[PDB]
C-alpha cells in the first residue's frame, strides 16, 4: 500500500513537470525551430584555417 | 552557448591506408587534428568509433575502439568529426549510469547538455588552489575515525587481487556525506558482475540520486578504459566547480586504468618502462589525481578514492608508487583481516590520511577526533605486539597494560573495524564507539588523550 | 656477504618475505631475552636472599 | 631454575645477535643484488627493444 | 613561422623551421602552445609541447621566438607567483577568472602595466658599459628596496641614451648601447636562458654563515652563505618550519622557491602559508613574501615545467645574486624534479642508468649545485652576492636507493637529517644529529676565529658529549643504569639538558622563535661551563647525586638561557649570560 502510495505521490510530482514541459515546449517551439532552421539553410562558406 | 548553433559538415574518408592491430591508418587526410574523435563504418554496416594517436602529412593513425576487425581497406568509410571527446555535461548527470565513453548504459535519454566540456580539461592553478579545511563523512566507520578524509583531499585505498575493495567503495559510495554532495563513481576494467553489482546497489539503495556512475567493464574497449577517468574527473570538476558541491570523486581499479595506459602507449611504438608502465604514467596519473581539490573562488570541492589494486600485494609496484607520490594518504585492505573475515578489511597501521588535521577538527566532527584517532592506533599497535608476544612469553607473563591491550584488539578488530556492508555509522557514532573501546582502559593508561578530553568524554 | 641465490622475480618475493620474518623474529628473540633477562635479575636476587 | 634460564638466556641472545649480524645483513644484502640483477636485466631487455 | 607537420603525442614535428635552432621555444599551433625544439633534420624540427597537444592540426604556424627557455628578469618579480615555465599564476587567474591555467595563455611573466620609479646610475652618457653593470636603481619594495637594473651579461657597448630618472614601465626604452651600430636597446627588464648560468668575474669561497635562526642549524650543522644544503623533506618531519625559518630568519635578503612538482593540497598549504608570513625588520612588521618569489609547480603541471622549475628558481637566485643581494633558494621536492627529468628522458626515449633514471641526472644536479656560491657579481660596482641552495632531497628521504638521493648526498654538503621517529616523539626542529653533518664548519673556522672565537670547540665538545651520551645510553641499555660510572652518569644528565633545552627549540614561541648567533653561542658557552663544572666536581671525588642535589639551581638558570629572549639582544641579553656562566661557578664551587 505504501509503495503505490509513494508511487502515485511521485507520479502527481511527476505529473506537475510534465505538463510544464509540454506547456515550455509549445510555448517555444516556435522560436528554437526558427532558429535551428535559419542555423541548417545558411552555411558557413569559408576555407579551413590553416588551408 | 550561441557558438552552439553552428553546422560542421564532416569529411567521410574512404582512403584507409592499412591496418595494424588496433590502429586504422588514413591517407589524403585534409588536416587532421590530433586526438580527434572518429565514427569508421564497417563493410558490414557497423559503425565503430575511433581517435587518433598520430598525426603525419595527410596521414592519420586513427586508433579504433572495439578493435579492428572486419575492416576493409576497400570499403570501410571513415568520417572525421573535427573535435576532440567531450562530454555533454548537465546538471542531470545526477542519477545516470554512463558507458566507459559517456554513452549511457542506463534505460533513460541522452543527457541534455548545458555544455559540452573537453575531457581533459585544464591544469588547476595552484593560487587559486584552497587546502582541504572539513571532512567528508564516510559510512565505513574505520575511514571516518582513523584515517578522516578531508574536502579536496586525495587518498587512495590500496587492496590486493581479490580483497573486497569494490564492496567498500560502494560502500563509500552509498553513505558518503557532509559532516550539496553530488559522488562521481567510475568502474574501471571491472567485471560484468561487479559492474551489475554497482548498479544495483546503487539503484535499490537510492544512492544514483546523487550519483553519475561511469561503468567500464572488463572487456569494454581499452581506450574507452583510459577515457572513463577523464570523464568522470570532468563531470566532478563541473558539478563542483560551476555547480558548488562537494563530490568526492571514486575512482576505482587504477591498476586497470595503468595497465590501459600500458596498452595504448604500446600502441604507439613506445618502448615500455619500469614494468611495461610508460614512462610518463607518473604524469597521467598526477592529471587524473590532482584534476580534485579544493578552490578559491568556487564554493565546492572534489575528493578522489582511487581504490587501487596492488598487482602482487607490492607497495614497490609502479601504480602504488607513483599514485602514493601524487596523492595524500593510503588506506590499506589487508588480505590478513579479509582472511580472518573482518569487513571491511582495513588495516590500520600503515594506513593514514596525511590531511588528518584538517578533517578532525573542533568545528567539523568532534572535538576529541584527533585525539581519540591517536589513542586508538598506538593501542592498536600495542596490541598487535602483545598479539605476536603471546606466543614467545605465555599470557600470563604479559604485563597488564598488555592483557587489556589484547582485550582491546579483539573488541576492535571485530566490533570496531568489523561493520556490517549497509550499516551507517556516523562519525559521532564511530567516536562513541571507540570510547566505549577506549573505556576498558583506566583513565591513566590512556597517555595519548589530553587530560580536558579524558576528564569530558571517559 | 650475501647468499647465492639465482635473481628471479619470484626470489626477490621470497627473499623479501625471508628479510621480514628475520626481522620478526629478530623483534621477538629480543622482547623475549628482555623479558627472561628481568626474571633473571629477579632470580639472582632471589638467590642471594 | 637460574642455570636453565642463564643458558636459554645466553642461547637467545646469541641468536638475537646472529641474527641482527649476519641473517638481517646477508638477507639485505641479497635484496640489493637481486634487485640489482633485475635492473640489469630490465636494461637488457629495454636496450633489445630500442634495437 | 613554420607548420606543423606530425603529431603523435607531446612531440610533434614542423616542417619549414629553416634557421630554428636546438632548444629553442617556438609557439606550436593556433592557441600559441609553447614548445621547445628537441632535434632537427632539414627542414624539419622536433617540438615538445609544453601544454597539452591535443587538437594540434597540421599546417598550424609554429612561431620561432628565437631564444631558449628564457626567464622574465627585472622588476617585479619579487612579490609574484611562477611555475616551471615561470607564468604568473596571480596575473593568469586575474586574466582568465578562471581556476585552471588555459592552453597557450601568453600573460608576461613581469608586469607590464605598473610603473616603475627609476633613479639612472653613475653610468652617463658616452660611457662604457659592460654585462652586469648596474645603470640603474628602482624602488620595488620594502625588505627589498633599490631593485639594481644590470645591463645583461652578454651585452656590451658605449651608452647613447639614458632614461632620466621617474616612473617607467618594462615595456618602454631606458637605456639605448652603440656596439658598431646602435643595434642594443634595454629596458627596465632582461631575458636569460634559464639552463646558461649567469656569469660572474670571480666565484669566491664561501665563508659568511648563513644563519638559520635554529640552534640545532646554527650550531651543530651549519651552511655558509653560499652553500648546498640538503634536507629529507619528507611529510611529518619539519620541513615546513625549516622553510619558515628560511624565509623569515635568515641572513639572506630574498628567497627564491621551487616546488618543481610537489602535490596540490601542498602547493596551497606553502602559498597560503608564506604570504601569512611577517619578518621583523628594522622600521616595521612586513611581510616576507616582500623578499620571496614563489615558483609554484604541482603535479598536474607539465612535465617540461617541472623539470625546469628548479633551474628557473636558480637563474632567478643568480639574477639576484648578480645585485649584490644574497640569496637562498630553497629547493623543495628536488626527488619531485628528478622524476619530471626521468619521465622526459622516457619520452625523448633515451636509455636509463640507474633505476630508470637518465644517464645524465648526476651531471645536472652537480651543474645545478654548482651554480650556487658565493660570487662577486659581473661588472661594475664590485658588488658581491651569494646562492644558497637548500634541497629537500626526496620524499624517499635520505634513501641511498633512489640515484637522486645519492647525487644530492654526494653533491651536498650540509645534510640536516630530519627525522620521523623524533617528529613523533614531539622533539623540534625533529633534527637527528646522529645522521646530520654539515662539511662547511672547516671553511667557517675562519669566521669563528674573527667573530666568536670558541665556537668550533663548543661545538666539537657537544658533539663528543651527544656520541658519548649515545653509547652511554646502549651501555644502559645493554646492562643495568647504575653499573655506568659519574663520569657517565654526568654525561648522559648533560646530554638530556641540551637535548632538553639547547637542541629542542620551539618555533611557535616568542621567546625562542629566532635564536640569533651570539645567543646561540652564549648558550653553547654556558652548557659547556656546566658540563665542565660537574666533570671537575666528579673528579674531586664528591658524590653525583649530591652534587646534582645542589646543582638544581644551577640547572635551572642554565635552562632558562632558552627563555631569556633575545628581544632585548646584544650586551643586554650578553651581560645576563656572564652571571648565569658566573652562577654557574660559584654554586658549583660551593
Amino acid at each position: 500500500g505504501g509503495v503505490g502510495e509513494l508511487e502515485k505521490k511521485a507520479e502527481a510530482g511527476v505529473q506537475g513537470e510534465l505538463a510544464e514541459i509540454k506547456k515550455i515546449a509549445e510555448k517555444k517551439k516556435d522560436d528554437v525551430v526558427k532558429i535551428l532552421i535559419e542555423t541548417v539553410i545558411k552555411p558557413s562558406a569559408e576555407v579551413h584555417i590553416n588551408a | 552557448v550561441e557558438q552552439g548553433f553552428n553546422v560542421k559538415p564532416r569529411l567521410n574518408y574512404n582512403t584507409v591506408s592499412g591496418v595494424n592491430g588496433p590502429l586504422v591508418i588514413l591517407e589524403k587526410v585534409k588536416f587532421p587534428r590530433y586526438n580527434e574523435i572518429v565514427n569508421l563504418t564497417l563493410p558490414d554496416g557497423t559503425v565503430r568509433q575511433g581517435q587518433v594517436l598520430e598525426i603525419r602529412g595527410d596521414r592519420a593513425i586513427v586508433q579504433v575502439f572495439e578493435g579492428t576487425s572486419g575492416i576493409d581497406v576497400k570499403k570501410t568509410t571513415v568520417e572525421f568529426t573535427g573535435e576532440s571527446l567531450r562530454i555533454p555535461v548537465s546538471e542531470d548527470m545526477l542519477g545516470r549510469i554512463f558507458d566507459g565513453s559517456g554513452r549511457p548504459i542506463d534505460n533513460g535519454p541522452k543527457v541534455f547538455a548545458e555544455d559540452y566540456l573537453d575531457i581533459n580539461g585544464s591544469p588547476i592553478n595552484p593560487y587559486a588552489r584552497i587546502y582541504p579545511e572539513e571532512m567528508i563523512s564516510t559510512g565505513v566507520s574505520a575511514i571516518d575515525t582513523m584515517n578522516s578524509i578531508a574536502r579536496g583531499q586525495k587518498i587512495p585505498i590500496f587492496s590486493a587481487s581479490g580483497l573486497p575493495h569494490n564492496e567498500i567503495a560502494a560502500q563509500i559510495c552509498r553513505q558518503a556525506g557532509l559532516v550539496n554532495f553530488s559522488i562521481v563513481f567510475a568502474a574501471m576494467g571491472v567485471n560484468l558482475e561487479t559492474a551489475r553489482f554497482f548498479k544495483q546497489d546503487f539503484e535499490e539503495n537510492g544512492s544514483l540520486e546523487r550519483t553519475s556512475l561511469f561503468l567500464n567493464l572488463a572487456n569494454d574497449p581499452t581506450i574507452e578504459r583510459i577515457i572513463t577517468p577523464r570523464l568522470a574527473l570532468t563531470t566532478a570538476e563541473y558539478l563542483a566547480y560551476q555547480t558548488e558541491r562537494h563530490v568526492l570523486t571514486i575512482l576505482t581499479d587504477m591498476s586497470s586504468y595503468a595497465d590501459a595506459l600500458r596498452e595504448v602507449s604500446a600502441a604507439r611504438e613506445e618502448v615500455p618502462g619500469r614494468r611495461g608502465y610508460p614512462g610518463y604514467m607518473y604524469t597521467d596519473l598526477s592529471t587524473i589525481y590532482e584534476r580534485a581539490g579544493r578552490v578559491e573562488g568556487r564554493n565546492g570541492s572534489i575528493t578522489q578514492i582511487p581504490i587501487l589494486t596492488m598487482p602482487n600485494d607490492d607497495i614497490t609496484h609502479p601504480i602504488p608508487d607513483l599514485t602514493g607520490y601524487i596523492t595524500e594518504g593510503q588506506i590499506f585492505v589487508d588480505r590478513q583481516l579479509h582472511n580472518k573475515g573482518i569487513y571491511p578489511p582495513i588495516n590500520v597501521l600503515p594506513s593514514l590520511s596525511r590531511l588528518m588535521k584538517s578533517a578532525i577538527g573542533e568545528g567539523m566532527t568532534r572535538k576529541d577526533h584527533g585525539d581519540v584517532s591517536n589513542q586508538l592506533y598506538a593501542k592498536y599497535a600495542i596490541g598487535k605486539d602483545a598479539a605476536a608476544m603471546k606466543a614467545v612469553v605465555g599470557e600470563e607473563a604479559l604485563s597488564i597494560e598488555d592483557k587489556l591491550s589484547l582485550e582491546f584488539l579483539e573488541k576492535f578488530e571485530k566490533t570496531f573495524i568489523t561493520q556490517g556492508a549497509y550499516e551507517d555509522r556516523t562519525v559521532f557514532e564511530s567516536l562513541d564507539q571507540a570510547w566505549s573501546l577506549l573505556r576498558i582502559y583506566p583513565k591513566e593508561m590512556l597517555n595519548r588523550i589530553s587530560p580536558k578530553i579524558l576528564d569530558e568524554f571517559y | 656477504n650475501r647468499e647465492q641465490v639465482f635473481p628471479t622475480r619470484m626470489t626477490l618475493g621470497l627473499m623479501k618475505t625471508k628479510l621480514k620474518g628475520a626481522n620478526q623474529g629478530y623483534s621477538l628473540l629480543k622482547r623475549k631475552s628482555e623479558a627472561l633477562t628481568k626474571r633473571f635479575r629477579d632470580i639472582t636476587k632471589r638467590i642471594d636472599d | 631454575a637460574f642455570i636453565i634460564l642463564d643458558e636459554v638466556i645466553k642461547v637467545t641472545n646469541r641468536r638475537v645477535n646472529a641474527i641482527e649480524h649476519v641473517i638481517i645483513p646477508r638477507t639485505e644484502n641479497t635484496i640489493a643484488y637481486i634487485n640489482s640483477e633485475l635492473d640489469e636485466l630490465d636494461r637488457e631487455e629495454f636496450y633489445r627493444l630500442k634495437k | 613561422y613554420g607548420a606543423i607537420y606530425s603529431v603523435s603525442g607531446p612531440v610533434v614535428i614542423a616542417e619549414n623551421m629553416i634557421g630554428c635552432a636546438m632548444y629553442e621555444l617556438v609557439k606550436v599551433g593556433h592557441d600559441n602552445l609553447v614548445g621547445e625544439v628537441i632535434r632537427i633534420d632539414g627542414d624539419k624540427a622536433t617540438i615538445q609541447v609544453y601544454e597539452e597537444t591535443a587538437g594540434l592540426t597540421v599546417g598550424d604556424p609554429v612561431l620561432r621566438t628565437g631564444k631558449p627557455l628564457s626567464v622574465e628578469l627585472g622588476p617585479g618579480l619579487m612579490e609574484t607567483i611562477y611555475d616551471g615555465i615561470q607564468r604568473p599564476l596571480k596575473a593568469i587567474k586575474e586574466e582568465s577568472q578562471s581556476i585552471y591555467i588555459p592552453r597557450g595563455i601568453d600573460t608576461p611573466a613581469l608586469d607590464r602595466t605598473i610603473k616603475w620609479q627609476f633613479t639612472p646610475g653613475k653610468f652617463q652618457v658616452g660611457d662604457h658599459i659592460s654585462g652586469g653593470d648596474i645603470y640603474g636603481s628602482v624602488f620595488e619594495n620594502s625588505l627589498i628596496s633599490s631593485h639594481k637594473i644590470l645591463l645583461p651579461p652578454r651585452s656590451r657597448g658605449t651608452i647613447t641614451w639614458i632614461a632620466p630618472a621617474g616612473e617607467y614601465t618594462l615595456d618602454e626604452k631606458i637605456l639605448e648601447v652603440e656596439f658598431d651600430g646602435k643595434k642594443s636597446d634595454f629596458t627596465l627588464y632582461h631575458t636569460w636562458p634559464v639552463r646558461v648560468p649567469r656569469p660572474v668575474t670571480e666565484k669566491l669561497s664561501a665563508d659568511y654563515p648563513l644563519l638559520t635562526g635554529q640552534r640545532v642549524l646554527d650550531a651543530l650543522f651549519p651552511c655558509v652563505q653560499g652553500g648546498t644544503t640538503c634536507i629529507p623533506g619528507a611529510f611529518g618531519c619539519g620541513k615546513t618550519v625549516i622553510s619558515q625559518s628560511l624565509s623569515k630568519y635568515s641572513n639572506s635578503d630574498a628567497i627564491i622557491y621551487v616546488g618543481c612538482g610537489e602535490r596540490g593540497n601542498e602547493m596551497a598549504e606553502v602559498l597560503m602559508e608564506f604570504p601569512e608570513l611577517y619578518t621583523e625588520m628594522s622600521g616595521t612588521k612586513e611581510p616576507i613574501m616582500k623578499r620571496t618569489t614563489l615558483v609554484a609547480n604541482t603535479s598536474n603541471m607539465p612535465v617540461a615545467a617541472r623539470e625546469a622549475s628548479i633551474y628557473t628558481g636558480i637563474t632567478l637566485a643568480e639574477y639576484f645574486r648578480d645585485q649584490g643581494k644574497n640569496v637562498s633558494m630553497i629547493a623543495d621536492s628536488s626527488s619531485r624534479w628528478a622524476e619530471a627529468l626521468r619521465e622526459i628522458s622516457g619520452r625523448l626515449g633515451e636509455m636509463p642508468a640507474d633505476q630508470g633514471f637518465p644517464a645524465y641526472l648526476g651531471a645536472k644536479l652537480a651543474s645545478f649545485y654548482e651554480r650556487a656560491g658565493k660570487a662577486v657579481a659581473l661588472g661594475s660596482p664590485d658588488r658581491t652576492g651569494s646562492v644558497s641552495i637548500v634541497a629537500a632531497v626526496s620524499p624517499a628521504g635520505g634513501d641511498f636507493s633512489d640515484p637522486v638521493t645519492t647525487a644530492t648526498l654526494g653533491i651536498t654538503q650540509v645534510f640536516w637529517g630530519l627525522d620521523k621517529k623524533l617528529a613523533q616523539r614531539k622533539h623540534f626542529p625533529s633534527i637527528n644529529t646522529s645522521v646530520s653533518y654539515s662539511k662547511y664548519t672547516n671553511v667557517l673556522n675562519k669566521f669563528y676565529d674573527s667573530n666568536y672565537p670558541e665556537f668550533p670547540v663548543l661545538r666539537d665538545r657537544m658533539k663528543e658529549i651527544l656520541s658519548n651520551a649515545e653509547e652511554l645510553e646502549q651501555v644502559v641499555q645493554l646492562v643495568g643504569k647504575s653499573a655506568l660510572s659519574d663520569s657517565d652518569k654526568i654525561t648522559l644528565d648533560v646530554a638530556t639538558l641540551i637535548k632538553e633545552d639547547f637542541l629542542q627549540q620551539n618555533g611557535y614561541s616568542t621567546y625562542d622563535a629566532f635564536c640569533p648567533i651570539w645567543k646561540t653561542f652564549d648558550m653553547m658557552r654556558a652548557f659547556i661551563s656546566y658540563h665542565d663544572e660537574a666533570q671537575k666536581a666528579v673528579a674531586n671525588g664528591a658524590n653525583w647525586s649530591k652534587l646534582a642535589d645542589s646543582t638544581g639551581d644551577v640547572k635551572h638558570a642554565v635552562s632558562s638561557s632558552k627563555f631569556f629572549e633575545p628581544s632585548r639582544g646584544e650586551k643586554e641579553v650578553h651581560g645576563e649570560f656572564e652571571k648565569l656562566l658566573s652562577t654557574m661557578q660559584e654554586r658549583f664551587a660551593e
